[PDB]
RNA sequence: GUUGAGCUUGACUCUAGUUUGACAUUGUGAAGAGACAUAGAGGGUGUAGAAUAAGUGGGAGCUUCGGCGCCAGUGAAAUAC
RNA sequence: CAAAAGUGAUGUUGACGCAAUGUGAUUUCUGCCCAGUGCUCGAAUGUCAAAGUGAAGAAAUUCAACCAAGCGCGGGUAAACG
RNA sequence: GAGUCUAACGUCUAUGCGAGUGUUUGGGUAAACCAUACGCGUAAUGAAAGUGAGCGUAGGUUGGGGCCUCGCAAGAGGUGC
RNA sequence: UUUGUAAAGUGCCUUCGAAGAGUCGAGUUGUUUGGGAAUGCAGCUCUAAGUGGGUGGAAAUUCAUCUAAAGCUAAAUAUUGG
RNA sequence: GUUUGACCUCAAACAGGUAGGAGUACCCGCUGAACUUAAGCAUAUCAAUAAGCGGAGGAAAAGAAACCAACCGGGAUUGCCUUAGUAACGGCGAGUGAAGCGGCAAAAGCUCAAAUUUGAAAUCUGGUACCUUCGGUGCCCGAGUUGUAAUUUGGAGAGGGCA
């Protein structure tokens, strides 16, 4: 909208601003580690649409992911056998690398709970997602209906089961044709 | 080769006496090809005896060859005719059979006599390469004047080109477009890659310089 | 920063901050700056440099120049909001209604722009 | 087949030994850049053997607390380091046998021991006994220098290295041979590796692929190339010339 | 036994490994050497024949400074434009 | 040479050595071979992955299909096999 | 303690009731009685240019007749579903 | 009590509104037996619009139908240590 | 030199409350196999589960449309009876195998924006200063009303105020 200084850039990352800016902000992350804080967000436009009516307790952390695919050991000794798994970077799985970034900050800072994330580009080292985390004590947020549920105890580890947008894709949620079988949980229909 | 200046390279060329150097006679317009990337081999070699729909045009000095009622029909048109003995009579010397390749352009040979031609009259008609049309003994020779205009040679032989006439100053520019495009069509689409092989063509009048398209 | 396109001088940069009790009305905040613009309710826009993140302030040299007020860059935020007289340390501001300073305010705007 | 003996090299029980017992084998410490009359330079103290080398070494004092307690400064043994003569160092140093100093400061054709060769390593080449390298890459070798290392081959060096001028102390392994094999086994406990050896042809093709045949001989091949696996790659590794 | 394990060859199926090439992550000037598009531009022989002969077909160059397959002739192949 | 990768042995040894393989102190000596196969070496020269022909009107639209290495060939060599 | 309380198919015993009958969850007069969703042996066949067959009902051969198109109603081709 | 505060119904006057991008999916793979193969779904890497985009197992084309990429929610039901 | 301040990055000790563990079954998620069958046979298949680890609760766990029918019509999730071995896949070999429609049971619906760019009287919040004992006082981060509107573009559909 009016914020075509964030939005124009966030949707079209190909633009003259962010291919320069995320080069020096991925450089910033080559210094930093598993988790590291971010100020007010890099993309505060999508951040507010997820849920970032602020206050302290409403924080945002940039987190790394892994390399390889679904890695398993290398074939030492034999190589053949029944070759059900031959490669070191073999299968993928259901969950997106959003979830990977979200639970690395999620179990380190156990108090701060996972809301949802977005991508802030990458380099050749890892992909980087900015995870918005909420706080379950923080009020005004509890006086808001939009963030009441997330503070109360059932909505701890929303990523681990399937409440967060990424963990929805661990069960079966997108509205379409074959949503009939994969309606609820994946183990309810039992992998069909 | 384009379909763009197909009228224009006929039109302006044949219009002035600045580009083409107009002589005494009615300059007889042809179209030769320009077949680059063609190998004189098995495949790319075109030959035949086709004809263009408005007639390629040439006549000039016509010779007839026949016996009996073919000779009567010939000189009733006004064209002189050779018989069997007269066919031998050019062949028995140097000059007259090579001069048959020169200025004698259109030819008629009657039914039984066509199969006599390429034994005597043949090695002299290599370049230039004139040959009679299929005319029987029952055919009318006055109605076959337009057939010797129509039926032209097609031979690639040694070279790459296949020269055929399109018309002359007796035709207009409009008619000559529907002769030029007809020539190229025969060669082009039978051998793939097509128009990148067919290079830069110009319509020669007689005395008509380059005007390639 | 990569923010600053055309710049002003430091000595006149201070004089732009205290452009609140010398005109009449002032709005404060960088939302209320970009808000300012169409009907020309903003006259002088007070662009601070020091605003975190830098994504907020890159609106101001661009947006406010398209629809078009003659802006000018103040020296910093720490004595921007304090010189307006608000609560907090204001990230930007704009001069709305003029008091006596119109002729003086003309050489706050058009020095840089 | 089973696990080949050459694969059991990276880890193992035979690949453990005393590490911290070793007082300091022969690197080189900080020793003064300057020689503005010198700062960090002094005399030789004791003569002590570190395990690993199989040769005597020494202790040295400089300007800093070094007789006993501070455990680091071990000095390269040349004949005959002992109490009451000074060492000198620095860049444009005084060229003597028993002084540690640059390769740049020494002319062509000087013999040197305990010399670096990569960009800084403290001490690499010729630390034990008998050994020395030969610096002959100055003068028409203009910018980048070159130690011609003792076989025949290469090594490009930038500025690079310090080292002691001389041939090192000892000389009684090639100069004097041993007597028996249990006295040779004193090598393979200060170094971690299997010892001795049994023949490749005598071992089964199971345990090592050089076996095979009732009448014993070499099963696969003796010459195996450089790009090959673990059990695959044995014998003479790329026999460039035979004989 | 349409047996099991240890264990084998350049059979054949296939893989960790091994080896060569390409693309993204990842910026900036000179000098020297090519290709395409082509404004423009050319490298040749068998004898006789006025004379220095690869083509192709229409069919006809003897002069406002200046020919040799019109005619007429040589030849294996013979104009011009 | 180990490890999924981080990280190390080999190694604070260094060719006067480290290691795989062949081997055995002593003492006199060692003639001859390039077919076949491996390892190594070398450049005169040959092959392998990115077209375009066809459907809109009582018979007159559009877009997806060749270039490098080992090899061939040439050169070095038998404490690698013969 | 060594052919068996699952449970599918096909002859057959017994049988309320049959050219229409007989259900079930459940209601509920409670092992009763009422309801009747809906089933019941089930489609030929043409390498690529349809039809939907009465529980399911086709094949072989032939006559009459209705409809459409091209072309000179000369005649050719399906309609024989 | 009309609760000096929050919503709906009733009645009157006056005048005119929107969008969520690493997702849509993509060179290629894949959680799916990729087979012409929807969807569920995003490894390595990049990447799209709101009279515009999407579901309905090939495409041109037409008709009916829905409007994500933030989030929450009762029961019919499953089961035991006492 | 030297005088005066805001946000990113981003601490340690005193002092009210609050808590550890022992346990079974039920579910969701994740690293994630196999004995086996086609009498055998590497890719059908034992299977997304065991075993191990993680996550949520007293029920777990799901869900209110980027749906179906097919121009006649209807409108969440969940359980049961019809359905379905039909429609498909697999040496078409073991095997695996839906959807739609009618009936029965119990059936109510909601949180987020003109995005967002966000700041003050007051409301009002996370952290934290002085007072120095949860009572009184103060600042920044900030949420919408509000002080007060745009940006990038468009329509004739339809909304909002006031009582």
């Amino acid at each position: 909208g009016a914020y075509k200084y964030l939005e124009e850039l966030q949707r079209k990352k190909q633009s003259d601003v962010l291919r320069f800016l995320q080069r020096v902000r991925v450089w910033e992350y080559r210094q930093k580690n598993v988790i590291h804080r971010a100020a007010r967000p890099t993309r505060p436009d999508k951040a507010r649409r997820l849920g970032y009516k602020a206050k302290q307790g409403f924080v945002i952390y940039r987190v790394r992911v892994r390399r390889g695919n679904r890695k398993r050991p290398v074939p030492k000794g034999a190589t053949y056998g029944k070759p059900t798994n031959q490669g070191v970077n073999e299968l993928k799985y259901q969950r997106s690398l959003r979830a990977t970034a979200e639970e690395r900050v999620g179990r380190r800072a156990a108090n701060l709970r996972v809301l949802n994330s977005y991508w802030v580009n990458q380099d050749s080292t890892y992909k980087y997602f900015e995870v918005i985390l909420v706080d379950p004590q923080h009020k005004a947020i509890r006086r808001d209906a939009r963030y009441n549920w997330i503070c109360d105890p059932v909505h701890k580890h929303r990523e681990a089961r399937g409440l967060t947008a990424t963990g929805k894709k661990s069960r079966g949620i997108n509205k379409g044709h074959k949503f009939n079988n994969t309606k609820a949980g994946r183990r309810k229909t039992w992998k069909r | 080769i384009t379909s763009s200046q197909v009228r224009e390279h006929v039109k302006e060329l044949l219009k002035y006496s600045n580009e083409t150097k107009k002589r005494n006679f009615l300059e007889t317009v042809e179209l030769q090809v320009g077949l680059k990337n063609y190998d004189p081999q098995r495949d790319k070699r075109f030959s035949g005896s086709l004809k263009l729909p408005n007639c390629p045009r040439p006549n000039m000095s016509i010779c007839i060859f026949g016996d009996a009622f073919d000779v009567d029909r010939a000189k009733s048109c006004g064209v002189d005719a050779m018989s069997v003995d007269d066919l031998k009579k050019l062949n028995k010397n140097k000059k007259l059979i090579k001069k048959l390749s020169k200025k004698y352009n259109a030819f008629i040979a009657s039914e039984v006599l066509i199969k006599q031609v390429p034994r005597l009259l043949g090695p002299q008609l290599s370049k230039a390469g004139k040959f009679p049309t299929p005319v029987s003994h029952n055919d009318d020779l006055y109605g076959k004047v337009t057939d010797v205009r129509s039926t032209i040679k097609f031979q690639l032989k040694k070279v790459l080109c296949l020269a055929v006439a399109v018309g002359n100053v007796e035709m207009e520019e409009d008619v000559l477009v529907n002769q030029i495009l007809m020539s190229v069509n025969f060669f082009v689409s039978l051998l793939k890659k097509n128009w990148q092989n067919v290079g830069s063509l110009v319509v020669k009048s007689s005395m008509g310089p380059a005007f390639r398209l | 920063e990569r923010l600053t396109k055309e710049a002003a001088a430091v000595a006149e940069g201070k004089s732009k901050q205290d452009a609140s009790p010398k005109p009449y009305a002032v709005k404060y905040g960088l939302n209320h700056v970009v808000a300012l613009i169409e009907n020309k309710k903003a006259k002088l826009v007070l662009i601070a440099n020091d605003v975190d993140p830098i994504e907020l302030v890159v609106f101001l040299p661009a947006l406010c120049k398209k629809m078009g007020v003659p802006y000018a860059i103040v020296k910093g935020k720490a004595r921007l909001g304090t010189l307006v007289n608000q609560k907090t340390s204001a990230v930007a501001a704009l001069t709305e209604v003029r008091a006596e300073d119109e002729a003086a305010l003309a050489k706050l705007v058009s020095t840089i722009d | 087949g089973r696990v080949i003996r050459n694969q059991r090299k990276g880890a193992g029980s035979i690949f453990t030994s005393h590490t911290r017992l070793r007082q300091g084998a022969a690197k080189l410490r900080t020793l003064d850049y300057a020689e503005r009359h010198g700062y960090i330079r002094g005399i030789v103290k004791q003569i002590v053997h570190d395990s690993g080398r199989g040769a005597p070494l020494a202790k040295v004092v400089f300007r800093d607390p070094y007789k006993y307690r501070l455990r680091e400064e071990i000095f390269i043994a040349n004949e005959g380091v002992h109490t009451g003569q000074f060492i000198y160092a620095g860049k444009k140093a005084s060229l003597n046998v028993g002084n540690v100093l640059p390769l740049g400061s020494v002319p062509e054709g000087t013999i040197v021991s305990n010399v670096e060769e990569k960009p800084g390593d403290r001490g690499a080449l010729a630390r034990a006994s008998g050994n020395y390298v030969i610096i002959i890459g100055h003068n028409p070798d203009e910018n980048k220098t070159r130690v011609r290392l003792p076989s025949g081959a290469k090594k490009v060096i930038s500025s690079d290295a310090r080292g002691v001028i001389g041939v090192i102390a000892g000389g009684g392994r090639v100069d004097k041979p041993l007597l028996k094999a249990g006295r040779a086994f004193h090598k393979y406990r200060l170094k971690r590796n299997s010892w001795p050896k049994t023949r490749g042809v005598a071992m089964n093709p199971v345990d090592h692929p050089h076996g095979g045949g009732n009448h014993q001989h070499i099963g696969k091949a003796s010459t195996i190339s450089r790009g090959a696996v673990s059990g695959q790659k044995a014998g003479l590794i790329a026999a460039r010339r035979t004989g």
